[PDB]
Protein backbone atom coordinates (compact mmCIF):
# COMPACT_ATOMS: atom_id res chain seq x y z
CA UNK A 1 0.00 0.00 0.00
CA UNK A 2 2.44 2.94 1.24
CA UNK A 3 5.41 1.30 -0.27
CA UNK A 4 4.17 0.54 -3.25
CA UNK A 5 2.59 4.02 -3.42
CA UNK A 6 6.08 5.75 -2.80
CA UNK A 7 7.98 3.48 -4.86
CA UNK A 8 5.61 4.59 -7.77
CA UNK A 9 5.43 8.10 -7.18
CA UNK A 10 9.54 8.30 -6.45
CA UNK A 11 10.01 6.76 -9.93
CA UNK A 12 6.83 8.80 -11.77
CA UNK A 13 9.10 11.64 -10.49
CA UNK A 14 11.55 10.58 -12.35
CA UNK A 15 10.05 9.28 -15.45
CA UNK A 16 8.43 12.54 -16.04
CA UNK A 17 11.74 14.65 -15.62
CA UNK A 18 12.86 11.82 -18.06
CA UNK A 19 10.00 11.79 -20.40
CA UNK A 20 10.09 15.70 -20.47
CA UNK A 21 13.34 16.04 -21.63
CA UNK A 22 14.29 13.35 -24.47
CA UNK A 23 10.96 14.33 -26.31
CA UNK A 24 12.36 17.60 -25.88
CA UNK A 25 9.32 19.78 -24.59
CA UNK A 26 11.93 21.89 -22.09
CA UNK A 27 15.13 23.20 -23.47
CA UNK A 28 18.14 21.10 -22.69
CA UNK A 29 20.13 23.71 -20.69
CA UNK A 30 17.35 22.92 -17.77
CA UNK A 31 18.30 19.65 -17.54
CA UNK A 32 21.55 18.20 -15.44
CA UNK A 33 22.70 14.50 -15.39
CA UNK A 34 22.06 12.61 -12.16
CA UNK A 35 21.89 8.53 -11.60
CA UNK A 36 18.32 7.08 -10.34
CA UNK A 37 18.32 3.02 -9.94
CA UNK A 38 21.89 3.03 -11.15
CA UNK A 39 20.97 4.47 -14.59
CA UNK A 40 21.99 7.78 -15.78
CA UNK A 41 18.67 10.03 -16.14
CA UNK A 42 18.27 13.56 -16.91
CA UNK A 43 16.60 15.65 -14.29
CA UNK A 44 15.08 19.51 -14.50
CA UNK A 45 16.97 21.85 -12.38
CA UNK A 46 13.82 24.33 -12.66
CA UNK A 47 12.01 24.79 -9.73
CA UNK A 48 8.96 25.71 -10.63
CA UNK A 49 8.81 23.44 -13.00
CA UNK A 50 9.71 20.57 -10.30
CA UNK A 51 7.11 21.86 -7.82
CA UNK A 52 4.58 20.99 -10.34
CA UNK A 53 5.27 18.05 -11.02
CA UNK A 54 5.81 16.87 -7.09
CA UNK A 55 2.27 18.50 -6.75
CA UNK A 56 0.83 16.54 -9.56
CA UNK A 57 2.05 13.14 -7.78
CA UNK A 58 1.90 14.24 -4.34
CA UNK A 59 -1.85 13.91 -5.21
CA UNK A 60 -1.64 11.15 -6.86
CA UNK A 61 -0.03 9.37 -4.11
CA UNK A 62 -3.23 8.69 -1.82
CA UNK A 63 -4.94 6.79 -4.81
CA UNK A 64 -1.93 4.72 -5.18
CA UNK A 65 -2.02 4.00 -1.59
CA UNK A 66 -5.80 2.45 -1.98
CA UNK A 67 -4.65 0.66 -5.80
CA UNK A 68 -7.72 3.46 -7.24
CA UNK A 69 -5.40 4.26 -10.27
CA UNK A 70 -5.34 2.01 -13.45
CA UNK A 71 -3.24 3.90 -15.48
CA UNK A 72 -1.15 7.31 -15.12
CA UNK A 73 -0.79 9.30 -18.58
CA UNK A 74 2.17 11.65 -19.10
CA UNK A 75 0.72 13.74 -22.73
CA UNK A 76 2.58 15.94 -25.04
CA UNK A 77 0.50 18.32 -26.51
CA UNK A 78 1.15 20.40 -30.03
CA UNK A 79 0.20 23.81 -29.66
CA UNK A 80 -3.10 23.55 -30.85
CA UNK A 81 -3.76 21.69 -27.39
CA UNK A 82 -3.83 18.16 -29.70
CA UNK A 83 -2.09 15.16 -27.75
CA UNK A 84 0.63 14.00 -29.56
CA UNK A 85 1.77 11.45 -27.66
CA UNK A 86 0.99 9.80 -24.60
CA UNK A 87 3.10 7.63 -22.17
CA UNK A 88 1.11 5.46 -20.82
CA UNK A 89 2.10 3.46 -17.33
CA UNK A 90 -0.65 1.15 -16.51
CA UNK A 91 -0.39 0.07 -12.85
CA UNK A 92 -1.81 -3.33 -11.36
CA UNK A 93 -1.41 -3.82 -7.28
CA UNK A 94 -1.25 -7.65 -7.03
CA UNK A 95 -2.95 -9.40 -4.86
CA UNK A 96 13.88 -11.39 0.56
CA UNK A 97 14.98 -7.65 -0.69
CA UNK A 98 11.87 -6.72 -2.90
CA UNK A 99 12.77 -3.31 -2.55
CA UNK A 100 16.57 -3.58 -4.48
CA UNK A 101 14.29 -6.68 -6.93
CA UNK A 102 11.84 -4.03 -7.87
CA UNK A 103 13.90 -0.94 -8.06
CA UNK A 104 16.31 -3.36 -10.63
CA UNK A 105 12.95 -3.78 -12.24
CA UNK A 106 11.79 -0.25 -12.82
CA UNK A 107 15.84 0.49 -14.17
CA UNK A 108 14.73 -1.30 -17.05
CA UNK A 109 11.58 1.23 -17.70
CA UNK A 110 14.16 4.34 -17.40
CA UNK A 111 16.46 2.60 -19.86
CA UNK A 112 13.76 2.37 -22.14
CA UNK A 113 12.56 5.88 -21.89
CA UNK A 114 15.95 7.12 -22.28
CA UNK A 115 16.24 5.62 -25.89
CA UNK A 116 12.53 5.67 -26.66
CA UNK A 117 13.47 8.93 -29.18
CA UNK A 118 14.71 6.04 -31.69
CA UNK A 119 11.46 4.71 -32.31
CA UNK A 120 9.16 7.75 -32.59
CA UNK A 121 9.48 11.12 -34.98
CA UNK A 122 10.36 14.57 -33.70
CA UNK A 123 7.33 16.30 -32.27
CA UNK A 124 6.03 19.79 -33.79
CA UNK A 125 7.82 22.89 -31.59
CA UNK A 126 5.72 24.52 -28.95
CA UNK A 127 4.64 21.25 -27.30
CA UNK A 128 4.00 21.16 -23.57
CA UNK A 129 2.34 18.28 -21.56
CA UNK A 130 0.14 17.46 -18.53
CA UNK A 131 -0.37 14.21 -16.81
CA UNK A 132 -3.60 12.22 -16.43
CA UNK A 133 -4.72 9.82 -13.80
CA UNK A 134 -7.40 6.50 -15.28
CA UNK A 135 -9.39 5.98 -11.80
CA UNK A 136 -10.59 2.76 -11.20
CA UNK A 137 -4.25 24.79 -4.18
CA UNK A 138 -3.71 21.93 -6.33
CA UNK A 139 -6.94 21.47 -8.04
CA UNK A 140 -7.86 18.37 -10.07
CA UNK A 141 -10.84 18.31 -13.38
CA UNK A 142 -12.18 16.05 -15.26
CA UNK A 143 -10.55 15.43 -18.46
CA UNK A 144 -12.14 16.76 -21.53
CA UNK A 145 -12.27 15.17 -25.32
CA UNK A 146 -10.03 17.61 -25.92
CA UNK A 147 -6.76 16.48 -23.69
CA UNK A 148 -7.69 12.22 -24.50
CA UNK A 149 -8.53 12.30 -27.93
CA UNK A 150 -5.88 11.66 -30.27
CA UNK A 151 -6.67 10.49 -34.22
CA UNK A 152 -4.35 7.32 -35.49
CA UNK A 153 -2.22 6.45 -32.46
CA UNK A 154 0.24 3.93 -33.35
CA UNK A 155 1.03 2.07 -30.08
CA UNK A 156 4.89 1.35 -29.25
CA UNK A 157 5.76 -1.20 -26.79
CA UNK A 158 8.39 -0.14 -24.40
CA UNK A 159 8.48 -2.12 -21.31
CA UNK A 160 6.24 -4.53 -19.06
CA UNK A 161 7.42 -5.49 -15.39
CA UNK A 162 6.06 -8.27 -13.16
CA UNK A 163 6.10 -8.57 -9.21
CA UNK A 164 4.75 -9.87 -5.84
CA UNK A 165 3.65 -6.00 -5.46
CA UNK A 166 3.29 -4.45 -8.17
CA UNK A 167 2.94 -5.21 -11.92
CA UNK A 168 3.19 -2.16 -14.30
CA UNK A 169 3.25 -1.77 -18.42
CA UNK A 170 4.73 1.56 -20.53
CA UNK A 171 3.41 1.83 -23.38
CA UNK A 172 3.65 4.64 -26.11
CA UNK A 173 0.87 5.47 -28.38
CA UNK A 174 2.30 8.68 -30.64
CA UNK A 175 0.16 10.44 -33.39
CA UNK A 176 0.76 8.70 -36.61
CA UNK A 177 0.47 12.60 -38.26
CA UNK A 178 1.71 15.27 -36.33
CA UNK A 179 1.73 17.50 -38.74
CA UNK A 180 4.94 19.27 -39.37
CA UNK B 1 -15.05 10.05 -19.97
CA UNK B 2 -15.42 9.40 -16.51
CA UNK B 3 -12.84 8.91 -14.12
CA UNK B 4 -10.08 10.50 -16.30
CA UNK B 5 -8.37 13.13 -13.99
CA UNK B 6 -6.04 16.11 -14.77
CA UNK B 7 -4.61 18.95 -13.02
CA UNK B 8 -6.30 22.32 -13.59
CA UNK B 9 -3.01 24.47 -13.49
CA UNK B 10 -0.64 24.00 -16.16
CA UNK B 11 3.34 23.30 -16.05
CA UNK B 12 5.17 26.32 -16.56
CA UNK B 13 5.55 27.04 -20.50
CA UNK B 14 8.51 26.56 -22.11
CA UNK B 15 8.55 30.62 -23.35
CA UNK B 16 8.07 31.11 -19.89
CA UNK B 17 11.25 29.38 -18.61
CA UNK B 18 13.15 31.05 -21.31
CA UNK B 19 12.04 34.16 -20.47
CA UNK B 20 14.28 33.39 -16.85
CA UNK B 21 17.11 32.29 -18.43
Amino acid sequence: GQVVADVLCEFLEVAVHLILYVREVYPVGIFQKRKKYNVPVQMSCHPELNQYIQDTLHCVKPLLEKNDVEKVVVVILDKEHRPVEKFVFEITQPPDSLLSHVEQLLAAFILKISVCDAVLDHNPPGCTFTVLVHTRDFPWILADEQDVHMHDPRLIPLKTMTSDILKMQLYVEERAHKGS
Amino acid sequence: TANILKPLMSPPSREEIMATL
